[PDB]
């Protein structure tokens, strides 16, 4: 590529999209979270017999 | 499940007008090659340079 | 060492399957090009004791003997091949399916598996290869000179180099299909290989008779429903724990007997 | 005084030691420069019985014999040596690693001990020493009237003074690194020592040999993960509970056996 004197390359991050990402990952999380907190009501439940 | 990896999404990005003579943008494909301390050699697209 | 017992063992042992299951498809919800599985059941023995249909008269029957039946056991967990929602996360090396046909990618000890997923790097030689470093099939090179890379809707792989105004074809990609997508056998890393049951691998152009159609910058992502497994969850919970109730009756009914 | 009774006895204390090692590393989370432990098991001593692989007959051999197992012990506790995030205080005597290196300091036994903990001070004799009083080998002593001190990437400690136009060197800090960096025998306060499985210490300056960069103004915090604790606290409790119930199972027995 050609070089341009006098001009910064800023960062290819775009906002909208990482904060939309963050919120779809944090429900993924908390249902992750869930499945783990269901597999030990399971555990207690056996080991309470 | 397994990350397979981490990537990072080479496209240029925007190109800011900054008044510096020093600092260089590199538009397409291309990296600035640097020397350390040391002697090793890295490649950094930042161009503001002194 | 009694029935009940036995019959409760194969539930719990059935729930915990399907809880394993669900916590799998909710642990992959992000990876792309991934197809959720579902567990199915059947019913283990029926001991006969009278025999249904028996002829206890000379002219009467016995209709729906004693069928004392045993527990539950799992046939197979089937994966739901559905089409994932496409991601447009513009990259040119990413590309995705539409249609109901797999990339044929050579495995390191020389045979072949098959995978769906779309997001391809490019090593140090030049080679397209998946994200795990497996190289695709039938070798699609970059040229290290490469300003762009263009794959159509047919998988015709293009590259244009500098300063030339037409581009340079440097590949075909082709997509296999099976009779039966459910039998290929996974091997992880979004990998599955060719079993006794998918038939045989025809491999077809993308577009004609059968092998679905490529885009690129797009990403399939995963078809897990994320509320359909939480009830699924709240479901087999119930079940886990009222099988567990169950043991525990035969185990107090035994404690009675003994104690005697 | 039965044998399921000191295994689940064993496995008991196994996972005691296991949730002391979760507590050690929760407790340790603002700490600077922690690494976290993670302790290892292996199965103890098995009871022969029938050998394995006896011969039964002339010809026919006896496989997987009755190998009856006793409980588990834990062989190690283990550093994770890894890069923890670096946190700005923006002071001029606080010191952070960017590499594999520990700072050398001088207890006043007369023996060297490591230490990865950057937050220095100076003492009334203007000498670097740690948060401890412990004086910071190979020994920087700083001037009276200082006005600002400077540690470069490299290890060169600078002062500028007033009325001189040029910075004055006052020293060098130096790395040392082990060739098993886990083998180091911990006697708090932050503090590391060397045995006879963590090599012998190699000195060298930030940059050469494989040493790790100073940064100025930055603290290493400790690498102490937290939600994977709370799962494993979680797996914990569940597992001790579980070889409670064994423990249980066998003192009932035990009942039933004596009244006879």
């Amino acid at each position: 590529g050609k070089l341009t004197n006098g001009a910064l390359e800023a960062s290819n991050v775009d906002l909208s999209k990482e904060l939309v990402n963050m919120i779809v990952a944090q429900r993924n999380y908390q249902s992750n979270a869930q499945t783990i907190k269901t597999q030990d009501q399971i555990l207690n439940t056996l080991v309470n017999l | 499940v397994k990350v397979a990896g981490i990537t990072q999404d080479f496209t240029d990005g925007t190109t800011t007008n900054t008044g510096r003579g020093l600092d260089v943008a590199i538009s397409q494909n291309g990296f600035f090659r640097l020397v350390d301390s040391n002697g090793s050699v890295f490649y950094s697209r930042n161009g503001q340079f002194k | 060492m009694i029935s009940s017992l036995w019959i409760a063992k194969t539930g719990l042992d059935a729930q915990q399957t399907n809880m394993d299951v669900i916590a799998n498809n909710l642990a992959n919800v992000s990876t792309n090009g991934f197809k959720r599985q579902r567990a199915v059941f059947e019913d283990l023995l029926y001991q006969t004791i009278r025999q249904p249909g028996a002829q206890s008269s000379e002219q009467t029957t016995l209709p729906s003997g004693l069928q004392i039946g045993t527990g539950v056991r799992p046939v197979a967990t089937e994966r739901l091949h559905s089409q994932g929602n496409l991601s447009q996360t513009n990259n040119s090396k990413d590309v995705a399916i539409k249609g109901q046909g797999f990339f044929q990618v050579m495995l390191p000890d020389g045979t072949s598996a098959y995978t769906r997923d779309g997001s391809f790097q490019v090593d140090q030689n030049g080679q397209l290869v998946t994200a795990g470093g497996f190289q695709v099939q039938p070798a699609i090179t970059i040229p290290a000179n490469a300003l762009s890379i263009t794959i159509g809707r047919d998988g015709v792989v293009s590259v244009t180099q500098q300063g030339q105004a037409a581009p340079v074809q440097v590949g075909q990609l082709n997509l296999t299909t099976f009779m039966n997508d459910t039998g290929l056998e996974s091997i992880g890393e979004n990998l599955y290989i060719e079993t006794q049951s998918s038939g045989a691998p025809n491999e077809s152009t993308p577009g004609l008779n059968g092998a679905g159609l490529l885009y690129q910058g797009y990403v399939e992502t995963s078809n897990v429903n994320v509320a359909e497994e939480l009830v699924n969850m709240i479901q087999v919970q119930r079940a886990y724990e009222i099988n567990s109730k169950a043991v525990s009756t035969t185990d107090q009914m035994l404690q009675k007997l003994t104690q005697l």
